């Protein structure tokens, strides 16, 4: 249900 | 949070979300105590009976949030963990005694209208405020019911601190001096409680002396959510302050 | 970061800093047997 977070963070 | 309400924007700017990288999910709540340190419950990270043993690299900390699921562009800040510290005497085998942990951010977060730290209690602040009948406040993105939904936005609820004897007589778990309980009495005709997903979040109080918000407790445990005759148990932050200082001083701040 | 928390600690930008109150803080204060 979580909206996609920026990849810089993964 | 069960029986709470939507928080106002910027109402708990120290509120932190503990976020699992993959799968992407809400793990627990937490709190911002400085520009580089986050406070949470040890059981959010380590709980062997459930095979739970999270690591730095497993998690993300999201600060300044309002919305539960949305990525709040230009508002929220996402940070990486440098080091996790669990209380050396946390008792996960029996009763969650000393349920506390510190997380050092990879880099300092910058404060804003939506991001700001809460104060840690002092001996006299604790003494004055931690009294039966006094209300405190709990916040989080946890469930709305024991077995339901899930909020869209941060929830809030004010609960009264409860007399030690009433706390002890409500459970079969062994209570310690490192804990306190809170909630309404079945009698009181007012409900509310923390629930799944709220663990590790803050229980705070506003000083009538200096107007500052202080974190007195951490959401630790409870039997179900909002059950009549049951209460919520919280870690006693003040009783553990010395360990906190110790870690922050020996390792950064 | 520590004792009594921070320095600017516990003072909210959108509330205490502007002299605004949140919708239920009164509740707490009244239980402390009425606030400051
Ligand atoms: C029907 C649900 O009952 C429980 O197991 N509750 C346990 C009680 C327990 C406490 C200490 C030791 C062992 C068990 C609990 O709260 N637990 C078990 C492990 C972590 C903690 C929890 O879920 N923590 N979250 C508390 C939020 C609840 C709001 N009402
Ligand atoms: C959690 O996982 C660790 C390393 O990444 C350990 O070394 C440690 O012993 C741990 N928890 C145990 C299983 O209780």
């Amino acid at each position: 249900d979580f909206e996609e977070i920026p990849e810089e963070y993964l | 949070i069960v029986e709470g309400s939507d928080a106002e924007i910027g109402m708990s700017p120290w509120q932190v979300m503990l976020f699992r990288k993959s799968p992407q999910e809400l793990l627990c709540g937490a709190s911002l105590i400085s520009d580089r340190w986050v406070l949470t419950a040890a059981h959010c990270l380590l709980y062997p009976p459930w095979d739970k043993n999270f690591t730095e690299n497993d998690l993300l900390v999201r600060i300044g949030k309002h919305s539960r699921t949305r990525y709040e562009r230009n508002i929220e800040k996402i940070s990486m963990l440098e080091k996790i510290y669990i209380h050396p005497r946390y008792n996960w085998r029996e009763n969650l005694d000393r349920d506390i942990a510190l997380m050092k951010l990879k880099k300092p977060v910058a404060f804003s209208d939506y991001i700001h730290p809460v104060c840690l209690p002092d001996r006299e602040t604790a003494a004055s405020l931690l009294q039966a009948g006094y209300k405190g406040r709990v916040t989080g993105w946890g469930n709305l019911k024991e077995t339901w939904g899930q909020p869209s936005v941060l929830q809030v609820v004010n609960l009264p601190i409860v007399e030690r004897p009433v706390c002890k007589d409500s459970t079969r778990i062994r209570i310690t001096d490192n804990m306190f309980c809170a909630g309404y009495k079945p009698d009181e005709g007012k409900r509310g409680d923390a629930c799944e997903g709220d663990s590790g979040g803050p229980f705070v109080m506003k000083s009538p002396f200096n107007n500052r918000w202080y974190q007195m407790g951490i959401v630790s445990w409870g039997e179900g959510c909002d059950r009549d005759g049951k209460y919520g148990f919280y870690t006693h932050v003040f009783r553990l302050k010395k360990w906190i200082q110790k870690v922050i001083d020996q390792f950064g701040e | 970061t520590f004792g009594s928390g921070e320095a600017d600690c516990g003072l909210r930008p959108l509330f205490e800093k502007k002299s605004l109150e949140d919708k239920t803080e009164r509740e707490l204060l009244e239980s402390y047997i009425d606030g400051r």
